[PDB]
RNA sequence: GCUCGCCGGAAGACCAAGGGUUCCUGUCCAACGUUAAUCGGGGCAGGGUGAGUCGACCCCUAAGGCGAGGCCGAAAGGCGUAGUCGAUGGGAAACAGGUUAAUAUUCCUGUACUUGGUGUUACUGCGAAGGGGGGACGGAGAAGGCUAUGUUGGCCGGGCGACGGUUGUCCCGGUUUAAGCGUGUAGGCUGGUUUUCCAGGCAAAUCCGGAAAAUCAAGGCUGAGGCGUGAUGACGAGGCACUACGGUGCUGAAGCAACAAAUGCCCUGCUUCCAGGAAAAGCCUCUAAGCAUCAGGUAACAUCAAAUCGUACCCCAAACCGACACAGGUGGUCAGGUAGAGAAUACCAAGGCGCUUGAGAGAACUCGGGUGAAGGAACUAGGCAAAAUGGUGCCGUAACUUCGGGAGAAGGCACGCUGAUAUGUAGGUGAGGUCCCUCGCGGAUGGAGCUGAAAUCAGUCGAAGAUACCAGCUGGCUGCAACUGUUUAUUAAAAACACAGCACUGUGCAAACACGAAAGUGGACGUAUACGGUGUGACGCCUGCCCGGUGCCGGAAGGUUAAUU
RNA sequence: AGGACCGAACCGACUAAUGUUGAAAAAUUAGCGGAUGACUUGUGGCUGGGGGUGAAAGGCCAAUCAAACCGGGAGAUAGCU
């Protein structure tokens, strides 16, 4: 059976990579928020 | 001409189609095409706004000439073609100085006729004037609004306007829905009506048929809940209500216009 | 132009192993480990000047680092790129 | 290593996605592997991914995204113009052979091709952000011509058989060869050429479009395959000699022909239909500003350049998505033999596997199967399940019907093999030779060779010849829904939803309506033969009475009636 | 010609058995429906929570739906256990 996480590097990319985090003022409180706590992984990009 | 095909199939059984060999077989004009992608009822907000729209054929869009403004140089009728995007067929008209365009085809136009546009043409099927210069009681398509603005009026297939007065400024015609309207006696309008008149004989037949159109289907308001649509819910068939679009407006005989800006314009609703 | 700086700068060591040998001794091509942002031309005209050969044509390709374990910690050793230089048959450096 | 069994339109091979070292070599067996492990996709260490031509990057655009100014919005922001991004699409170029433990169209050998920049030359109107052509496009269907590929013969090498026979009409195996270049064919499309003129192509134009003369009556474009060359080359069964028995070095015969034949190619063609079938650039062509014995353009030759990143390995899977080494899911390509209509199915080839617990025993009972006396639905809510039918050709086939159907209705007959008709037939393919013409991949004639159904008659074996796999049960009455579709992903597939058709109603275009504080957008680049809403639901015969209640539509003499005053 | 017929791939899911601490949080086996179309499939894009989408089952919107998920008001309130 097709399960829900069927994986696209450039969709990953676009959704949720850096500069779509950049792109809008909410996506960059969400950068700010995981700066705060300390993420070593800010987001999806690498 | 209208065919009825034959019952080989369940599918078939009550195609009504309607045939004419003079259509071209072949491509249309290429420089007078444009690409006009499908938008599916959804607005620049991506939502649904118009129900029931979505799919069929890909089409191209064809260059088709309302406003009818390049007078008094002759014009040649070269072929009548389909036009996807239109009820009524459209011709393609070469001028005398080397120049072609799509107008619409009126009824009983075909290759070889002669036409011309102008306050000096001859009154003829195909020909565009200003309607002051139009004998009142004629009957003509393709109808302007605002001169030189472009034809509005009638341009659907087997329409027609009839110019029943002319006093002053404006003229009086009688719209194919029937109400009195008054519009400027500048306004150009094309003499006779459009062509194709056995459109409205066609039989789809099949439910793939009114898809190939682009049509998707409509869902009754009584066969869902009432959580979105008022006519839904009920253990059974139960109506109970009075008849309402899916935003809660009466939907039999309750009136909708309101524009007081044309209310002038207009000297008998069609009733 | 390149500049002895970057010449001298691009060349980072040779490269030994059987199938280098093997290269040595059946094409006279030469195995080097060079400057990852090294591009062809340059590494043609480093070898050329601070080697004293002639060079026929250069191949590249970059090498990934293996990721590694020391002692349940998550390691990456770093990538770099990897040169077949051949010479004109009539050098062999 | 010898046997055995399994897959073989895959359980073989290769691309894309996704993963990321799982690839190869050496070493180790704690933990991991549902058992043991000397083994491993486990640990540890090293090694391994070579490009002008493959891909990305690059040029170009789709949907869509963002968007200088702009319009709108308490703020945040929203939409959108010029623009700029965005492939799943358009755009230049390489093949064959060999080689590693692990890469190869990338390395080597041989033989090619594309684009650009410079320098010399012969000439020469060059020049875009503009004009025109082109690129550039649907579904179905049909035949012809081919090729991949296969069969058989010829040829070459080898063999003469564990048990009766095996010098033959015997057996085994091989019989391969690219891109490029030259030829322009089966075939498709279009009438050329030269003048003159012209409200068109935002201005101009020699280009396109239009018009009129003359002239020839053929010119051009496109095109699979074949042939030649590439190639006296490479490859080649096999055969000589070592060996670390993993492999190696060397030499090397034949290398032809006929037939059959794709879902691949000609073919982005042809024919036909209605639902009428991207864009932009590369490319060709035309001029404007402008420049002018210069810059620039064309041909020739030479030289230089073609960067950067990816390339291992899995990829219907133990490496991806499913917590697992999980009977699940995962887009595209390749496509041998015999039988077969077939990519069904059975047995096989190449190639790959025996599924990471085994050894005994031969109770009940459970699971999956085989057979069954006599009866034959008596079972049961119900023939649930099982059993049964099952192919090709021919004969024949009812009610009803919207005249298409019903229909494969029902039912029945033949079916293997051998010989003859006919040393192999009807047919298909087609050589030599003979003749001819604008001599060529030409025509005509001609029929050798090859391949080859089906039928009839006679005979013959078995219980049985559509013998296996495979492969409709049939008929009668009736409810519902016209029909093909759609639905409760994961207890409901239906009589529910949809449907073509019908009706009512709104809507005159800055349409009604819908998303939006708005700007706008959809409706629609549509215009009442159109569009939205509602109900009904093919078709046939039809659809009666009630406006008291409620809703909607029209009216305004009168009564009552807000803010305001 | 055909939302034509029979039938593989492919798409689906009518019946039964098994399985129900499963091989599998929906499968397997034998049968079953469609299979040129209102078909199916890859890549990319758009619609966002009183909102979307829905040939309409209150279906689906990441194993979650008569109002998704995450965080916050928040130690909501709980005459109840
Ligand atoms: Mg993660
Ligand atoms: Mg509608
Ligand atoms: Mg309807
Ligand atoms: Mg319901
Ligand atoms: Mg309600
Ligand atoms: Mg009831
Ligand atoms: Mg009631
Ligand atoms: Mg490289
Ligand atoms: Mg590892
Ligand atoms: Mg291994
Ligand atoms: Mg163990
Ligand atoms: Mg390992
Ligand atoms: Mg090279
Ligand atoms: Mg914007
Ligand atoms: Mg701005
Ligand atoms: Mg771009
Ligand atoms: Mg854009
Ligand atoms: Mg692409
Ligand atoms: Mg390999
Ligand atoms: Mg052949
Ligand atoms: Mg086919
Ligand atoms: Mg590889
Ligand atoms: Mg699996
Ligand atoms: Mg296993
Ligand atoms: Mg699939
Ligand atoms: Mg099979
Ligand atoms: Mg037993
Ligand atoms: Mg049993
Ligand atoms: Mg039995
Ligand atoms: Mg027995
Ligand atoms: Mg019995
Ligand atoms: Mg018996
Ligand atoms: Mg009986
Ligand atoms: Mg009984
Ligand atoms: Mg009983
Ligand atoms: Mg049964
Ligand atoms: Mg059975
Ligand atoms: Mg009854
Ligand atoms: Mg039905
Ligand atoms: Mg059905
Ligand atoms: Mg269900
Ligand atoms: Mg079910
Ligand atoms: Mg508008
Ligand atoms: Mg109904
Ligand atoms: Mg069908
Ligand atoms: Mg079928
Ligand atoms: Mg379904
Ligand atoms: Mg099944
Ligand atoms: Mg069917
Ligand atoms: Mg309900
Ligand atoms: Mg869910
Ligand atoms: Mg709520
Ligand atoms: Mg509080
Ligand atoms: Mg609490």
């Amino acid at each position: 059976m097709k399960r829900t996480f069927q994986p696209s590097v450039l969709k990953r990319n676009r959704s949720h990579g850096f500069r779509a985090r950049m792109a809008t003022k909410n996506g960059r409180q969400v950068l700010a928020r995981r700066r705060a706590k300390g993420r070593a992984r800010l987001t999806v990009s690498k | 001409a209208v065919v009825k095909c034959k019952p080989t199939s369940p599918g078939r059984r009550h195609v009504v189609k309607v045939v004419n060999p003079e259509l071209h077989k072949g491509k249309p004009f290429a420089p007078l095409l444009e690409k006009n992608s499908k938008s599916g009822g959804r607005n620049n907000n991506g939502r649904i706004t118009t129900r029931h729209i979505g799919g069929g054929h890909k089409q191209a869009y064809r260059i088709v000439d309302f406003k009818r403004n390049k007078d008094g140089i002759p014009a040649v009728v070269e072929r009548l073609e389909y036009d996807p995007n239109r009820s009524a067929n459209i011709a393609l008209v070469l001028y005398k100085d080397g120049e072609r365009r799509y107008i619409l085809a009126p009824k009983g136009l075909k290759a070889g006729d002669q036409i011309q546009s102008g306050v000096d043409a001859a009154i003829k099927p195909g020909n565009t004037l200003p309607m002051r210069n139009i004998p009142v009681g004629s009957t003509v398509h393709n109808v302007e609004m605002k001169p030189g603005k472009g034809g509005q009026l009638a341009r659907s297939a087997g329409t027609y306007v009839q110019i029943v007065a002319r006093d002053g400024a404006y003229v009086t015609l009688r719209l194919r829905s029937g109400e009195m309207r008054k519009v400027e006696a500048d306004c150009r309008a094309t003499l006779g009506e459009v062509g194709n008149a056995e459109h409205m004989l066609r039989v789809l037949g099949k439910a793939g048929a009114a898809r190939w159109r682009g049509v998707r289907p409509t869902v009754r308001g009584t066969a869902m809940n009432p959580v979105d649509h008022p006519h839904g819910g009920g253990e059974g068939r139960n109506f109970g209500k009075h008849p309402v679009t899916p935003w809660g407006v009466q939907t039999k005989g309750k009136k909708t216009r309101s524009n007081k800006r044309t209310d002038k314009f207009i000297v008998r609703r069609r009733s | 132009m390149i500049r002895e700086e970057r010449l001298l700068k691009v060349l980072r060591a040779p490269h030994v192993s059987e199938k280098a040998s093997t290269a040595m001794e059946k094409s006279n091509t030469i195995v080097l480990k060079v400057a990852k942002d090294a591009t062809k031309a340059e590494i043609k005209a480093a070898v050329q000047k601070l080697f004293e050969v002639e060079v026929e044509v250069v191949n590249t390709l970059v090498v990934k680092g293996k990721v590694k374990r020391h002692g349940q910690r998550i390691g990456r050793r770093s990538d770099w790129k990897k040169a077949y230089v051949t010479l004109k048959e009539g050098q062999n450096l």
